[PDB]
């Protein structure tokens, strides 16, 4: 199995206490039916079939971005060692099953509102005695980890052995060809979401090239013509919602295996993220795999917000990271569409109209986030829409490196 | 300070190295077996009695503190009388087995396989047949001790050695066997701890750490 | 508990089963050649038991 996770959680942007409202804690973590691996119970086939827009959560991303924080005032026990309790709730017993108003005779001390608090699976002792059962409040520490650690988009990991397909691996996405990325993550969260997994059970394999595809895939390279082992993703026409990504095992030239190990933490750079239920999908997809094997190293510092410094068995520095990329949906998708122009995929003369095309789709995932933003404030406690700034959505960030990182990720 | 009842002098003091772990060749083995006495050399005596020949407890040594007894060796004791002619017998038997299926002049240079070499043996005495367990009666120090169990072969059915892929289940030695004419009773007789019982633990050895934790 | 066996199995006579049968008719052998029971029952009887 795996006993042992870090977290950090999220940062309380220039605010005073944590960013999600007592109405959400009982629109999510409510019910008094187990938070846990619920995050994905809130995506559909894509964004039109979603409660995501003009609402109390406004974004295909916002539900995740709201149940982190409501995680992070709930998680002192990994913090210090006792359960303690946020604004008359506290977790029902010591295995954290779910949340619930404060006793009323015994109850636990008032928690300390703290923002970034690091996390041991160790300082809590009776974690690990129970690791099966509350096995699923380790990959969820760690999705929230994911997105904590970054400011502007998740930061997964990659990675591609030198070795082929390991055949059961070949064998368990050939039956999950037509499902769309949505659902690829689903299979992938609802996984590594109940009984410790051993990290060489076949899924995490399977998982894990399912998110190292999707990447090569999200930057041309991994197109139908050039497959991995035979698979690739198919991204919608822009100009219907190409925020779409379906699983398609083709058969044209395979994608010759790396001349190395290739790992990288790739993280969405611009707001974009925030409304694509590919770009999370996705990256929430590589996340699952992380959560079942600790953690590959420490995350490059470099690019990364000011609350993420050394950040203990969690960001780097030295030899034991990896340098960290971040692109952006459109100097991305633009380059994605070179890719395939170049490989005969498309015409010459299509593809500085599929730019258009899916340019100015970015444009209108641009429009409503900034709309939700400057209607959901954040001064108001909350923080369904994540602050950013009319700014990093032009931001052309590494991008043009994780465009490099997937040619020798698929040789 | 205090922890407790028991009290704790100011001064911490701990040995400040660790000996590399040595395997013992094949052929001090074969003499530690084949000695003269071998009272000290494989068991000893805990409590043995000047006037008479007799010990309430004997603590023992390596490839003997592996074997765990049957049911027939805990029922009917034997007194310190036949108890070292038992082994001084056995010990040397069991040396010709291992010996015959190893000849020590051209072989005897290789190491000995503690865990293997302790089941060896300690089957040996249960009479149980020891013909598996020769196989892998040595390994090279390079691979792991534990891993040449595993390695050489992943034989999950052998009683008291059953060898998966990542771990060993065979049942902890017996550091302690009891002589006709023990009793806990008497303040005085060694603390034997209940290992002069022969399932009183369970040592699963593990390959690497995640296969710990499917362990655990 | 033991692991399921894919060979020829032959009545065996270890085991936590098989000796709890042993030793226990093992000690009503020894209710049996008591001092009570030698001085009562008769003896001829009691070698049959």
């Amino acid at each position: 199995a795996q006993r042992q996770f870090f977290g950090l959680t999220y940062n309380f942007y220039g605010q005073p206490a944590p960013l999600f409202d007592l109405n959400d804690l009982q629109e999510l973590a409510g019910c008094y039916a187990r938070p846990w691996t619920s995050r994905f119970s809130h995506l559909a086939i894509s964004t039109g079939s979603l409660p995501v827009w003009s609402a109390r959560y406004p974004s295909v991303a916002s539900r995740n971005i709201v149940v982190n924080t409501l995680l992070g005032a709930h998680l002192n026990p990994f913090a210090g060692g006792q359960i303690t309790s946020h604004q008359g709730i506290t977790w029902r017993d010591p295995v954290l099953s779910s949340l619930a108003p404060v006793p009323a005779i015994q109850p636990p001390p008032v928690w300390a509102v703290a923002e970034n608090v690091l996390l041991d699976s160790n300082n809590y002792p009776t974690y690990v005695l129970n690791l099966s059962s509350m096995w699923p409040i380790n990959q969820d520490v760690h999705i929230m980890t994911m997105w904590a650690l970054s400011d502007q988009g998740p930061i997964y990991h990659l990675e591609v052995p030198v070795d082929p397909m390991p055949a059961a691996t070949t064998a368990a996405l050939m039956a999950y060809t037509g499902v769309p990325i949505a659902h690829l993550a689903q299979t992938a969260y609802r996984f590594a979401g109940q009984l410790p997994q051993s990290p060489d059970s076949t899924m995490v394999s399977t998982i894990r090239w399912l998110s190292a595809i999707w990447f090569g895939s999200l930057t041309g390279r991994l197109n139908r013509s050039r497959t991995c082992n035979g698979f690739y993703f198919e991204f919608a026409k822009p100009a219907l919602n190409p925020d779409q990504a379906v699983l398609k095992w083709n058969d044209g030239a395979r994608a010759a295996p790396p001349a190395a190990a290739q790992s990288s933490y790739i993280r969405c750079i611009s707001p974009h993220w925030q409304h694509q239920i590919v770009e999370v999908a996705g990256a929430l997809m590589s996340q699952s795999v992380t959560a079942v094997t600790g953690l590959p190293a420490l995350i490059d510092e470099a690019t990364l917000p000011a609350w993420s410094q050394g950040v203990a068995n969690l960001t780097g520095n030295g030899q034991g990271v990896v340098p960290c990329l971040d692109y952006n949906p459109v100097p991305m998708a633009a380059a994605r569409h070179l890719q395939w122009r170049q490989d005969g995929l498309i015409t010459a003369a299509q593809e500085a109209q599929l730019n258009n095309d899916y340019t100015a789709y970015a444009l209108t995932i641009e429009r409503h986030l900034t709309a939700m933003l400057v209607a959901n404030p954040i001064a108001a406690g909350r923080m369904p829409i994540q602050p950013f700034n009319a700014a990093d959505f032009g931001q052309a960030g590494q991008t043009a490196a994780a465009v490099a990182l997937a040619q020798a990720m698929f040789v | 300070a205090a922890v407790f009842g028991i009290q704790l002098v100011p001064k911490l003091n701990t040995s400040t190295t660790r000996r590399t772990f040595l395997p013992l060749r094949f052929d001090l083995l074969l003499d530690r077996l084949q000695s003269t006495n071998l009272h000290g050399v494989l068991y000893r005596a805990l409590d043995f009695n000047p006037v008479d020949r007799s010990a309430t407890v004997i603590q023992t040594y390596p490839p003997l503190n592996a074997w765990s007894p049957h049911h027939a060796f805990i029922e009917n004791p034997l007194d310190y009388r036949d108890w070292t002619e038992f082994i001084h017998d056995r010990a040397l038997a069991f040396v010709g087995v291992l010996t015959q299926r190893y000849p020590l002049t051209q072989n005897a240079q290789r190491y000995t396989n503690p865990l293997v070499l302790g089941a060896a043996f300690g089957d040996f005495l249960n009479a149980r047949s020891i013909d598996i367990f020769l196989d892998r009666l040595f390994y090279d120090p390079t691979q792991d001790s534990p891993i040449t169990a595993i390695t050489k072969f992943p034989y999950q059915w052998t009683i008291d050695s059953n060898v998966t892929t990542d771990s060993v289940r065979t049942s902890a030695g017996c550091k302690y066997i009891t002589l006709y004419g023990y009793d806990p009773s008497r303040p005085s007789t060694p603390a034997t701890y209940g290992k002069h019982r022969p399932t009183y633990a369970t040592v699963f050895y593990y390959s690497t750490l995640p296969a710990r934790s499917r362990l655990l | 508990n033991q692991p399921l066996p894919r060979l020829t199995v032959a009545p065996t006579y270890d085991s936590a089963m098989s000796n709890w049968i042993s030793t226990t008719i093992a000690f009503f052998i020894r209710v049996v050649n008591s001092v009570n029971m030698t001085a009562t029952v008769n003896d001829l009887t009691r070698r049959t038991m």
